[PDB]
RNA sequence: GCUCGCCGGAAGACCAAGGGUUCCUGUCCAACGUUAAUCGGGGCAGGGUGAGUCGACCCCUAAGGCGAGGCCGAAAGGCGUAGUCGAUGGGAAACAGGUUAAUAUUCCUGUACUUGGUGUUACUGCGAAGGGGGGACGGAGAAGGCUAUGUUGGCCGGGCGACGGUUGUCCCGGUUUAAGCGUGUAGGCUGGUUUUCCAGGCAAAUCCGGAAAAUCAAGGCUGAGGCGUGAUGACGAGGCACUACGGUGCUGAAGCAACAAAUGCCCUGCUUCCAGGAAAAGCCUCUAAGCAUCAGGUAACAUCAAAUCGUACCCCAAACCGA
RNA sequence: AGGACCGAACCGACUAAUGUUGAAAAAUUAGCGGAUGACUUGUGGCUGGGGGUGAAAGGCCAAUCAAACCGGGAGAUAGCU
RNA sequence: UAAGGUGAUAUGAACCGUUAUAACCGGCGAUUUCCGAAUGGGGAAACCCAGUGUGUUUCGACACACUAUCAUUAACUGAAU
């Protein structure tokens, strides 16, 4: 049955994930602690 | 010749002083032939002087 | 002329793409990673001081890079200018040098 | 290559979503293909989707978002007026052949079209960020007419038959052909027109709204298809030469009628119902200044401009969601 | 018209078999229910964790839910193994 | 400072140098695209669109340059009164 996922680019972004992180003070933490703390190669976005 | 010369040369002539002198990154450095014994590399070596010209063009400014 | 403009450097570089060598037909076009800004009009005029060779048209457009490049995870894109515009028959290549 | 079998409201074709070169050519067969693999959606190369008319930009606004000042709120911040963004919706214009290993309403040929500036000519009130109209909009149902298109005949070309009959009553195939231009039809809708008067439309207005009169009617918009023209052209079964074996150059018959249809078109219609069905611009029109022999407006044509991005490459599936 | 009929698409999941190191972390096959409606679906938007949403099952809130995920207090505490 | 030298994974090509402006090192400069406080406005970061000035102008243009918001002061304008 539905398994819950469902993909949707578009709905992954202000509302979840991609470059939205870089509107909140803990969104734009996340990057640091992120890449800098053990450099990430990262990805989000695609 | 090149190099630090003309150093005053108000009546400056320093176009296509760079594409004349392709020769070589345009046709020499393609295979082989840019000069390959007896006088290779030139660019760096002395070409490279483009900046002297056109930073003196670029002080020259104020004519 | 009214060469007042631009018509310095509104070319530049070829392309030696796939679409070289394999776009010439009754007339050999061209490419060149034209400036971002450099129209048409110009572009026809830059090809008539210099290479010497008689352009019939020009059409050009733009193609973007992008890529995440970064010490972590950012990079962007690059942008560009393509240029095909066109020559004609009777002159080829002639005294230049092909790459 | 010849047989054989399977699907055919599909197991065919096209597109969206999503994918993101999987497309075509050459190559190579380690790994990947549940085996072999000279083969592949695998590897490595190249090629392949050039724009004034297709799309995005761009005008316009929907849901919603943001939001000068502003109202709130320990701080962060919430809400929201003007306003500004936001398509999945409205605004302008191109087709048919040809061609590349790969591009294509972008390149070539033939034939067009839109809009803006400038100019010449002619006629004229412009002339707004403004007023009015218009764009401009629901659901459901009931027809009629028409076209797509199919069938049969006629016409034209072709064959008379591995086995009994078919050598005119018969079997096979084709019978196509666009925008644009003229024609304003089946229908759809709505009375024209003139004059004068005004507490309305933020000011003005001949415009729209209201009021009176007066004279006629046979009007005025809208509109599918059909018919002429486009086109004694093209295409066209098929023959003839050349073949690299894929295909090429030339030539080229008939090319009509009758009936039958649509969920497509007239139909942003008609009828009816309650849950009573975007907006703004273009467009038409009316005036302001403001302009005041001017500028502008309309039309014809002459010319210049139409920038910049995208364009390469499965889709009921081996390219998407399921390792 | 209808808690009307069968009825494709579309939406849903009543039954059985198979699968159960699957083709598949819920499906395939044959049947099955709704199919102008409290219908169904694309795009985008709004509700945030003791909080949301809920025709109500503690259901759903990214294969996670009697209190999500991530990082931290943190080497929590563990008379237990 | 100096006989070499044109950064690295690889030469190679074409060359520059031996005396004293070739390299190479140090100081002061010149330049320094686009994004990013990003600041002309907008924006899914590296893209999109404008206003007002400029030079060369075959004199449409190209790019250029300025134009965010607050605070202090200055001068000028200036509502209901
Ligand atoms: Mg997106
Ligand atoms: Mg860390
Ligand atoms: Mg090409
Ligand atoms: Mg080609
Ligand atoms: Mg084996
Ligand atoms: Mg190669
Ligand atoms: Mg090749
Ligand atoms: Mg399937
Ligand atoms: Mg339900
Ligand atoms: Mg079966
Ligand atoms: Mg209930
Ligand atoms: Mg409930
Ligand atoms: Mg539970
Ligand atoms: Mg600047
Ligand atoms: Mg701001």
């Amino acid at each position: 049955m539905k398994r819950t996922f469902q993909p949707s680019v578009l709905k992954r972004n202000r509302s979840h994930g991609f470059r939205a992180r870089m509107a909140t003070k803990n969104g734009r933490q996340v990057l640091a602690r992120r890449r800098a703390k053990g450099r990430a190669r990262l990805t989000v976005s695609k | 010749m090149k190099a630090k010369e003309l150093r005053e040369k108000s009546v400056e002539e320093l176009n296509t002083e760079l594409l004349n002198l392709l020769r070589e990154q345009f046709n020499l450095r393609m295979q082989a032939a840019s000069g390959q014994l007896q006088q290779s590399h030139l660019l760096k070596q002395v070409r490279r002087d483009v900046a002297r010209v056109k930073t003196l063009l670029n002080e020259k400014a104020g004519a | 002329m009214i060469r007042e403009e631009r018509l310095l450097k509104v070319l530049r570089a070829p392309h030696v793409s796939e679409k070289a060598s394999t776009a010439m037909e009754k007339s050999n076009t061209i490419v060149l990673k034209v400036a971002k800004d450099a129209t048409k009009a110009e572009i026809k005029a830059a090809v008539q001081k210099l290479f010497e060779v008689e352009v019939e048209v020009v059409n050009t457009l733009v193609v973007k890079g992008k890529v995440k490049r970064h010490g972590q995870r950012i990079g962007r894109r690059s942008d560009w200018k393509k240029a095909y515009v066109t020559l004609k028959e009777g002159q080829n290549l002639d005294f230049v040098g092909g790459a």
